[PDB]
């Protein structure tokens, strides 16, 4: 009654706490440094070639 | 809203303007052999009216399934003229004729897509 | 997206959420007690549904 | 604890509240005895506006009946969920010790067996309602994709 | 058990269950009284739970 | 005759005074012979007035926001990826075309 | 998956895409 009954937060509440995340640029980059490092890749060897 | 009728309102819209310029082909044709090889004109006008007819059938085929049997009726008369080419299979005053009408009639249907398909879509 | 959203969690919804809804449709075959309150009160009732 | 929930600032519901020794309203009740927002309406009005504007977050607790009218003989943007916690009822009194009491007592139970006062609930409630009852035929969730969401 | 069936829709009717007293007998003043106060301290309701 | 009480209340016994306010109070102390209206059965009211049986059954509900229609957007197929997304993806698709030629 | 009014908008999107691309492949 002292400690966890007159608590803040709930575990059984917030268990799940599941929310719609909408991605974005901040974990897709990884692939865009590789699309350039690609092209840049390719047009250095067109050019040794 | 978002219904099958309105999507297929507006998919007339971008084929009737293709059956306007059939019809006004035809009226160029009429008016080149009007000021006179001949059958190049013909054959040509052969190949141009079965496009034109087999497009229309759509337009009666597809609002029978869009449940809009209001806009049916404006164009079934149109397609039973259809029937009577292909039974049968002066003519050049004739055709004058049978051509004018087709242009107001393709283009005046044509204002009524352009109208009908916003009496649904911002009526939601 | 859709098929993969099906399978994952499932949603039963009841045929039915009231009385006044049931009397409708008129699809599933309600029955009561022979002799009783029920019958009773259903045989006397002012109301339509 | 996402939608903070709070009934009238003096009234019969805190008062029930404040002796109710379950544990499923004991907790409730220490919830909403410490909060920094306002989760006690001195007007029943006052917290119905504000249900309606917090748009999902304010939880509003009053009577079954006060909650069915506020719901249709108002304009219909708040809704009832859920059956009831406690259980209470009406009744018309009479002075004590008054010959007033008999009759009337049978009164009230020939009218409440005829589905009269079922019939006046009815009319009072949802044949005059402000918004009616706008297709009452329940249109179920349905599973499949909408046409607007590829539109 | 087996749990197979479930409860939908509101209840139509709304009758109560009394507790009966005879007539002459002096008891009604005393059992009217002591079910309100066992209504009021929520004892019913947890005894139904 | 049917009159609307004064107070406008429904009145319990007062903690300094032991008179009982609203319609409840002129029952008892003999202004009213019936009191037809919306009165919760409680304790100490019962024991001062006589009841009837109860015409209505209420409970404490619960009052919430009902959920809106929430039409989605014209554009909603376009949520799993951001506007960044979708933009760098034009650019790129161009940038890649050009390095190809 | 997809509604039932989808499934008749995908056939006369398919056959309206194929017939316009005839008639633009019909010009030239
Ligand atoms: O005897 C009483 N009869 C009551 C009747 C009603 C109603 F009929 F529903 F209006 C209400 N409301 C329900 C929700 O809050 C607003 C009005 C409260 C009542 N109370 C509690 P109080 O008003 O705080 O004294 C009583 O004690
Ligand atoms: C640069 C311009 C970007 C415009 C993005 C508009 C997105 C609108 C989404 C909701 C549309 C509701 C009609
Ligand atoms: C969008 C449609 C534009 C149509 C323009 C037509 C121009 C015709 C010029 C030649 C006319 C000859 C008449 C004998
Ligand atoms: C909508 C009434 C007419 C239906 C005609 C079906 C062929
Ligand atoms: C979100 C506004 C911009 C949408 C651009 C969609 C581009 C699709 C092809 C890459
Ligand atoms: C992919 C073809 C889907 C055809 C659907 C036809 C109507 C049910
Ligand atoms: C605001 C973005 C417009 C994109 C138009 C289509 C580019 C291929």
């Amino acid at each position: 009654k002292w400690w966890y009954d007159k608590g803040e937060c709930g575990s059984g509440g917030g268990d799940s706490k599941e929310k719609t995340s909408a991605l974005s640029l901040s974990n897709v980059a990884g692939v865009f440094y590789i699309l350039v490092g690609g092209l840049g890749l390719a047009m250095l060897v067109a050019l040794i070639e | 809203a978002f219904t099958f009728a309105a999507f297929c309102y507006m998919l007339t819209l971008v084929l009737c303007a293709s059956l306007i310029f059939f019809v006004i082909w035809h009226i160029i044709a009429f008016d080149e052999l009007r000021t006179d090889n001949i059958e190049r004109i013909c054959c040509l006008l052969r190949k141009l009216v079965v496009p034109e007819y087999s497009i229309h059938g759509l337009f009666c085929l597809m609002f029978l399934c869009a449940a809009e049997w209001v806009t049916l009726g404006l164009n079934i008369p149109l397609l039973f003229y259809h029937l009577w080419r292909y039974f049968h299979r002066d003519i050049l005053n004739y055709c004058q004729k049978e051509s004018w009408c087709k242009l107001a009639f393709y283009l005046l249907s044509f204002f009524y897509y352009l109208y009908s398909m916003v009496y649904t879509l911002v009526s939601f | 997206a859709n098929l993969a959203a099906f399978l994952t969690v499932e949603r039963m919804v009841s045929p039915i959420e009231s009385a006044e809804d049931l009397s409708k449709q008129t699809e599933i075959a309600y029955g009561t007690l022979d002799s009783g309150s029920t019958k009773e009160f259903f045989r006397r009732s002012k109301i339509a549904v | 604890t996402e939608i903070a929930y709070g009934t009238l600032e003096a009234g019969s519901t805190k008062e029930f509240f404040r002796r109710s020794k379950i544990a499923v309203f004991e907790k409730m009740w220490t919830y909403m005895k410490s909060a920094e927002p306002s989760v006690f309406v001195r007007t029943t009005e006052e917290g119905m506006i504000r249900v309606r504007k917090s748009k999902g977050k304010y939880a509003y607790l009053l009577e079954s009946t006060m909650n069915e009218y506020i719901e249709q003989r108002k304009p219909c943007d708040t809704m009832k969920v859920g059956g009831n916690l406690d259980s209470k009822g009406y009744g018309i009194a009479t002075p004590k010790g008054s010959a007033l009491r008999g009759p009337v007592n049978l009164a009230v139970l020939k009218l409440s067996e005829q589905g009269v006062l079922d019939k006046l609930k009815s009319k009072w409630w949802y044949d005059k309602g402000e918004c009616g009852s706008k297709d009452s035929g329940s249109k179920d969730k349905t599973s499949a994709l909408s046409l607007s969401n590829v539109a | 058990k087996p749990c197979d069936t479930m409860k939908v829709g509101g209840n139509l009717d709304s009758k109560g269950y009394g507790i009966a007293t005879p007539k002459g007998s002096s008891l009604r003043n005393a059992v009217n009284l002591a079910v309100l106060k066992l209504n009021e301290q929520g004892l019913l309701d947890k005894l139904k739970n | 005759r049917l009159e609307i009480v004064s107070d406008g209340k429904y009145g319990a016994r007062d903690p300094d005074t032991k008179a009982w306010n609203g319609m409840v109070g002129e029952l008892v102390y003999g202004r009213a012979d019936v009191a037809v209206a919306p009165l919760t059965i409680t304790l100490v009211r019962e024991e001062v007035i006589d009841f009837s049986k109860p015409f209505m059954s209420l409970g404490i509900s619960i009052m919430i926001k009902k959920p809106q229609k929430s039409k989605p957007g014209v554009f909603s197929f376009l949520d799993p990826l951001a506007y960044e997304i979708w933009m760098c993806i034009v650019f790129a698709y161009i940038g890649v075309s050009v390095v190809l030629f | 998956p997809l509604a039932y009014e989808i499934w008749m908008c995908i056939v006369f999107a398919y056959i309206g895409v194929s017939v316009v691309l005839f008639l633009v492949s019909r010009f030239s």
